[PDB]
């Protein structure tokens, strides 16, 4: 085939740590894990967001069906952090002690 | 008129290099704020890891911020040291335009 | 030439031939040989050095854009640090290649002599951990 779109974002993606999620609620974005622990959100400009800890899980999904927002998930060896990215607030903060694998 | 200009040419060339000084010692100090800040992040994290020679480059910064300040110092005593040797030219120079 | 020597000796004893060596040596060929090999230890070294900062340089890079702090110096291998990390993956079959070659050198220009010099190499890895290229040919030239 053809790529229907390409783009170069300058900050290095890390492997495992990829998500697409409507934070929005109906505009699709790219969260992607980064060095330094940051997470990056590329919204069609790219915003980060400061974990300031070394990232090792990263998702996107439905956590709340009652609104039709995507909360991104960020996982690290001893926390666990849903984020509403749209109004920035801490669905949960929870520290796992077994760690995000 | 001409060996007064000379104490005054060496005088401003104290001043310029003090300028380049501080203008060399205000990175120096931006380095060394920029490198501990990631020392703190690294400090306030749970889990462990490898310095990656971090402290390394804040020991060489912090040598670097070290002999720019003693830089600064010298220059400073230097262009007293000028300005007071101007001072004395000057008031010469004055009474001999007064006679 | 040692190499040489051997082969042809083994060579000579398996077709029973009882030949006749006779070697000579310029006192100055281990000095041509040393500063032939001292720029690839120098690049060799100065490749380890860059790389163990490129990623600590790159933990600062992520911030605040690079407008006005980072040292030209570091900055002269930030750009580079692909090819030197691209490069730092080979750097290690090099080095023990060159301190390979320079113990074989060190044994044999020992060895011509009639010497057995096969204990002092502990020594000359510690010298080429340091690598002082003057200390290196004053340890050659001495012992």
């Amino acid at each position: 085939l053809q790529p229907v779109f390409t783009l170069k974002l300058r900050h290095k993606i890390s492997p495992r740590m990829v998500a697409v999620g409507r934070y929005d609620g109906t505009h699709p974005c790219l969260a992607a894990a980064t060095q330094a622990g940051k997470v990056f959100i590329h919204n069609p400009d790219v915003s980060l967001l400061n974990i300031n800890q070394t990232v090792s899980c990263l998702t996107a999904g439905v956590l709340n069906p009652e609104l039709g927002y995507d909360a991104l998930l960020v996982g690290t060896q001893t926390n666990l952090l849903a984020y509403d990215v749209y109004n920035n607030s801490d669905l949960f903060y929870r520290e796992v002690a077994d760690g995000a694998s | 008129l001409e060996e007064y200009f000379e104490l005054i040419d060496h005088h401003f060339e104290l001043r310029i290099n003090g300028e380049k000084l501080e203008e060399l010692l205000s990175e120096r100090a931006v380095q060394f704020r920029a490198i501990q800040r990631r020392l703190l992040t690294r400090f306030k994290d749970k889990t462990p890891a490898p310095l990656q020679h971090l402290d390394t480059l804040l020991d060489g910064t912090y040598k670097q911020v070290i002999a720019l300040a003693d830089a600064v110092e010298e220059n400073q005593d230097n262009l007293f040291q000028s300005f007071t040797r101007l001072k004395s030219a000057t008031h010469l120079v004055i009474l001999l335009i007064g006679l | 030439i040692s190499i040489l020597k051997d082969v042809l000796s083994k060579e000579a004893t398996k077709r029973k031939i009882n030949l006749n060596i006779s070697y000579e040596i310029n006192e100055v060929s281990v000095k041509h040989t040393l500063k032939l090999i001292h720029p690839k230890l120098e690049y060799q070294l100065l490749l380890a050095k860059k790389v163990q900062l490129i990623d600590a340089l790159k933990e600062l890079q992520v911030h605040e854009g690079n407008t006005n702090f980072l040292i030209p110096e570091y900055r002269c291998i930030l750009e580079e640090a692909d090819h030197l990390q691209e490069e730092y993956k080979k750097q290690p079959a090099h080095l023990e290649r060159l301190y390979g070659m320079i113990t074989d050198l060190f044994i044999d220009k020992f060895k011509f002599k009639g010497t057995n010099v096969k204990t002092k190499v502990p020594l000359l890895l510690e010298i080429l951990d340091s690598y002082d290229q003057n200390a290196l040919i004053a340890f050659f030239d001495a012992a």
